[PDB]
């Protein structure tokens, strides 16, 4: 969990 | 007064965490309105599309982004994903191997969600 996903708005 | 546009994002932003996508769709509508040169705009109203099965809208929305910023690694995964949901698997497997690229080139790190869209990309095309 220590990367935010990519599947999420900027 | 009024929103700005970073208001707007902001808003847009907390909207589509509480999964309410056609609201957050309306304010990044809003903060383009404000400010429609802004590539995250739209590859975050890309995403709601996505979330909301309108993946025409989503596809038109990455196009814009690309004109904006022809480096967006979010673009070209949302059209990955986006092509991907149309059942345009070759189109899709191109795209998220360009964000892959991108992200590489970017030293951004999105853990192994890159691959694993990849590894999905490809497993499907196989499946189908």
């Amino acid at each position: 969990s220590s990367t935010g996903s990519i599947d999420m708005v900027d | 007064k009024s929103p700005s546009a970073q208001e707007l994002k902001e808003q847009g932003n907390r909207l589509f965490v509480g999964r309410k996508y056609p609201e957050a769709a309306a304010c990044y509508g809003r903060a383009i309105t404000r400010n429609p040169l802004v590539a995250v705009y739209y590859t975050n109203r890309a995403l709601c599309y996505l979330k909301m099965q309108q993946h025409e809208q989503a596809l038109a929305d990455c196009r814009r982004a690309l004109e904006l910023d022809g480096q967006s690694v979010k673009a070209h995964f949302f059209l990955g994903q986006c092509q991907l949901e149309m059942e345009s698997y070759d189109e899709a497997i191109a795209n998220l191997q360009r964000a892959y690229s991108l992200a590489k080139e970017q030293r951004l790190n999105f853990g192994d969600d890159i691959p694993s869209a990849l590894r999905i990309a490809k497993k499907k095309r196989w499946n189908s």
